[PDB]
């Protein structure tokens, strides 16, 4: 009654990514990755926990307090015809952002990328997945009044590009949805100073 | 009250290292603090593993290593060529088999390496079985008998100047074909994913692990002792999809090795390990 | 465990011998 | 998931287990042991006299290249928990009557060895005797595990603040300490090998 | 009658420490008597303690660290910026957080340290819990509802371009008040003795310990890094107290740490140590 | 007498003793043992040839700074039970052939080392040979105890005497005996630290 | 706390080989690898010997 | 069968100590 | 205790051996 707000889900982002397109939704991990100016195009990057927390009203609920450890929960729902085929992966590597680029998931090959911690995903048989994204933090507990060390990068990355008829004449596209929750809760510290973000 | 040493002389070479490059012993170094007793934990919360850093861990871990596009124009029993450069086939082994060339020249190479390959390139030999996880990516109606086939030893190849790759012509129906050939027919009606597990057979008990590594139009040799034999797609039938779909379906193939074992550190390399780190502008040296 | 097995003791080290 | 097996061999762990007997002294199973041997980085790290560098000012260029394992290993992985041994050995021209004393002091990672009282634990060795410096900095940060390498470090781990007297030329090593692991797992980097100019 | 040595050769690394900053071990000095066994005795009647040099000794031994005088103008839910520089707040940690200027110009810092505090200026990092004793100077008359409050974390604070000191503004009944925050109302009736105890939580295991060494405008970082939080006293009640005795009290705050742990010698201060000494002039340099 | 408790946290005796195996290799509960600990106080404390100089003459502008341990602490409290190990390491540009034959002797404190008949107990080390001298001065004083320092010590302990043929240049460093604790408790004093001309 | 050490002096005659032509000895040696255990087998099948 | 008596065992060496 | 345990055995080492 007290956290299980926080472990009732709450969508992100509703996706769409259409059949013939060249763009961000497409260019499914170039194999080599030369230069940072050509890298891996990405999908949605979501800075974890943050993004979680200053959405589905859980932050009201965060007020007055300071100190979070949690893993976080995910469930991809995905609704595509099958006359569609395709294939993704998701990933998420910790500190991601804070990182010298030499490791991070960008700027770096199709195969370490896959080999990140995450999974695949196909549209016609794994129709819907879930993953647990741990503590990933250092340190004794995440803080709250803070939310600028987002402990974690949440890469999304696709492995082939949509596939459909010849003709993709515009209902060849395909349609995502996002859900995230936590669990192994800690609400420990109060006060007063409240992330205004 | 006080008596002599009735001891002998204890001979010393003065040599403070002995065993810097080895795993196990008294180290002669100095800890910063009052006690040397100064251990820590048996990493109980300190971070989620079970027990990561088990070479079957990692080798046991799969990366993608090459995607394979199969459309219905690609004739039977000729490999792909669409997807990647090589062929369709896919030498197998621990060691790296893929590199490309950056430039300006200069030509540096660069590589795009797996777990199973990103630790061979830090031993010598090695001896590990493989395991390749095979995952077709379609419909309920793209259908087509694939042949999937081995064949051991080297491979009839295309040395180029700076880089390597494989040859199509050697590989038709004809030429080697895949009945006296270790095979698998998988359907794509509806049973696709596959994990090929091979043993790993040689006549040398051991392996090489430069791969592509220096190789080129001249300096092939470690690459055809480095990797046992190689796998070869070939389509049984044109790839069966009516034109309300797509015409082509693509094929992942990620990579493990288990019961993995390896000899010594010093690589084959010609030189040390200098990893790539991505340069300031796609132009800018390394 | 070691030093906290000596921590428990209350061996006569800690105390600075 | 259909998974199917080839050649039918014989038991693996009966041939390899027979077959490094013909082969191989060693049977390495674990891969921690390499945090435990010393390879070397670099090979002169020409120093300068009467400075106090630091390490950290060393081992920024150091895991960027894989010269040895403790950091081609790094990518694999994102954390660690341990005390890395740092191994000094000396080829400076010293066929002169000078006493060199290098001396090895405590800092923490990414301190700049100028906002520092040098004091604590230390060490002294003379190269003219003993022409090595074999200390084993311990893990003195106040965090569960630490980032391989971020920006954010104003403090949060112990480091070594290498001190001489002399101009010497130095050859290093170093592997990390009896608890020495690292943390998650992830993926792999790219690699570059040899170019040739044209 | 004679024989051969059937030993081996014994490795020897000339290095005669190996071991003078740690605190165990065969010590290779010499004593100046006969006998190196010159062990003494366990202290009997040698002075008056149980055991003195246990820092649940020093850290259980009560300091105070400043006086706070309350007067009845003093308005409700805004803290008492009469009796120190501190504004009433109270910043929670083993390291100190005052520092005065001593001029000649120079401007030399200068302490007022606690054993507490004076400690972990000696080492590095740190971990235990506090305890305040609080008590109020006063009669059976002055009476008012005083409510102390605790906030982890950073303070809003005056970055001043030599020392460092708090911020009054941030603390009105307003902006970060008490409901969300531990607390404890003392009445001043009778009841006056209080001694808070503190346990030690925060996000990172230890702490460091410079506090507010070399702190001024700009490196104020492990200042904010070295304290987990800060107490802050806010009357509820303005001073009740009638003119025929004394419109305001005092109040005294002890410190002292229980279950108290540190880490690593080598402190964090820019410098090493220099302890005060009251100098020979008050003008007299140092 | 009202005292309360906040957090309501599990055993302190519990997270520390586990908070310890994660991040701190030692396990410290007493405090003695920084006096077995030698850290230094001097770095150059250049010397004179041919002339027996006692310790006291340095260790005087040495318990007035707190550059090490057994002055910081010294304060703390106001007497002593227990003998001074004093190790003495060379930095001298002994470049040259002749024998320095760093000598040491005994001598009791306050004593001036021209009144004196330099007999008994010595040691002498090479630094040539061995840059170190290790002495462990017990204490053969007559008293339970003795103040830290005052004026009224004509002989009630003992000192080094520390000889020497050359002129030399030497770090030093000071612990304690295994039996050198100190007496009472007292307070603290105030402490400087980092100045900023203008 | 920290006693000294109630030893006596290790005579040293600094003598790298004290044995290079005789067959048996620890060898003061070093191998390439990480264990000094590296022994291989009793020759099954590796060649045709009694 | 030395490196052969304690990989079998799995001793805390071979893990890295 | 030490050399309070040898001077009341009368070991043969005070005595100068």
């Amino acid at each position: 009654s007290i956290i299980q707000f926080l472990q009732r889900p709450v969508l992100i982002d509703n996706i769409e990514i259409v059949a013939g397109t060249t763009a961000d939704n497409n260019t499914a991990l170039s194999r080599y990755v030369l230069d940072r100016t050509n890298p891996q195009k990405y999908i949605k990057q979501w800075t974890l926990p943050s993004t979680v927390l200053k959405a589905g009203g859980k932050a009201q609920k965060l007020a007055n307090f300071k100190y979070l450890r949690c893993d976080v929960q995910v469930k991809i729902v995905l609704n595509a015809n099958p006359f569609i085929a395709g294939r993704l992966y998701l990933a998420y590597s910790p500190y991601d952002d804070k990182v010298a680029p030499e490791r991070r998931i960008i700027y770096t090959s199709r195969a370490g990328v896959t080999g990140y911690p995450g999974v695949e995903l196909d549209f016609q048989l794994d129709n819907s997945v879930e993953m647990t994204i741990p503590y990933a933090s250092f340190q004794e507990a995440y803080d709250l009044v803070s939310g600028n060390e987002d402990f974690v990068q949440l890469y999304l990355f696709t492995i082939a590009p949509v596939l459909g008829p010849s003709a993709e004449s515009a209902n060849s596209k395909v349609d995502l949805s996002v859900y995230m929750w936590l669990d192994n809760i800690s609400l420990v510290i109060p006060t007063y100073r409240l992330n205004p973000n | 009250s006080k008596p002599r040493n009735q001891n002998q002389v204890m001979p010393y070479q003065n040599v403070p290292g002995w065993g810097y490059s080895l795993y196990k012993g008294i180290d002669m170094s100095v800890p910063l603090a009052y006690d040397p007793n100064n251990e820590l934990g048996d990493l109980r919360d300190v971070f989620p593993s079970a027990v990561d850093e088990a070479i079957g861990y990692v080798c046991g871990n799969p990366a993608i290593k090459h995607v394979l596009t199969w459309s219905t124009t690609d004739v039977v029993q000729n490999p792909i060529s669409n997807g990647d450069d090589w062929g369709g086939v896919i030498p197998v082994g621990m060691p790296c088999y893929s590199k490309t060339i950056r430039a300006v020249t200069s030509k540096t190479e660069v590589m795009d390496p797996a777990p199973c390959e990103y630790v061979a390139n830090l031993f010598s030999y090695w001896r590990a079985t493989m395991c390749y996880r095979i995952t077709v990516v379609k419909t309920a109606f793209h259908t087509g008998r694939l042949e999937i086939f081995f064949e051991p030893g080297s491979i009839p190849t295309v040395r180029t100047a700076d880089n390597l790759g494989p040859d199509q012509t050697q590989l038709n129906g004809t030429i080697a074909p895949s009945d006296n050939n270790y095979k698998y027919i998988l359907d794509l009606t509806n049973d696709t994913e596959v994990t090929i597990k091979v043993p790993y057979v040689s006549n040398k008990m051991f392996m090489k692990t430069v791969g592509i590594y220096g190789a080129h139009d001249e300096d092939n040799w470690n690459f055809d002792e480095s990797f046992t034999g190689f796998l070869c797609i070939r389509p049984i039938t044109k790839l069966m999809a009516p034109d309300t779909v797509s015409q082509k379906v693509s094929i992942v193939v990620w990579k493990w090795a288990e019961d993995v074992v390896v000899v010594e550190p010093k690589p084959l390399t010609s030189g040390p390990t200098q990893v790539y780190n991505p340069p300031a502008v796609a132009r800018d040296l390394v | 465990v070691k030093w906290f097995a000596d921590i428990v003791g209350g061996v006569a080290a800690i105390f600075g011998w | 998931e259909n998974t199917i097996s080839f050649f039918d061999s014989g038991d693996p762990e009966r041939m390899n287990n027979e077959a490094l007997m013909r082969g191989c002294g060693e049977q390495i199973v674990n891969l921690r042991p390499l945090l435990r041997t010393f390879r070397t980085i670099n090979d002169n790290w020409s120093l300068a006299a009467n400075t106090k560098t630091p390490i950290t000012d060393l081992t920024n260029t150091a895991d960027a290249e894989g010269r040895d394992y403790m950091s081609y290993l790094s990518f694999l992985y994102r954390f660690y928990r341990g005390g890395r041994r740092y191994k000094f050995f000396n080829t400076t021209p010293l066929k002169q009557s000078q006493t060199c004393y290098v001396r090895s002091f405590l800092i923490p990672r990414n301190y700049t060895a100028d906002e520092i009282n040098t004091d604590g634990p230390s060490h002294i060795t003379y190269p003219v005797i003993n022409p090595v410096h074999e200390v084993e900095v311990p893990f003195y940060s106040q965090y569960r595990k630490i980032p391989i390498a971020s920006t954010s470090d104003k403090g949060y781990d112990s480091s070594l603040m290498y001190y001489t007297n002399v101009g010497t030329q130095q050859i290093v090593a170093r592997a990390g300490n009896d608890d020495f692991t690292f943390g998650w797992m992830i993926g792999t980097p790219q690699l570059q090998g040899i170019t040739k100019e044209v």
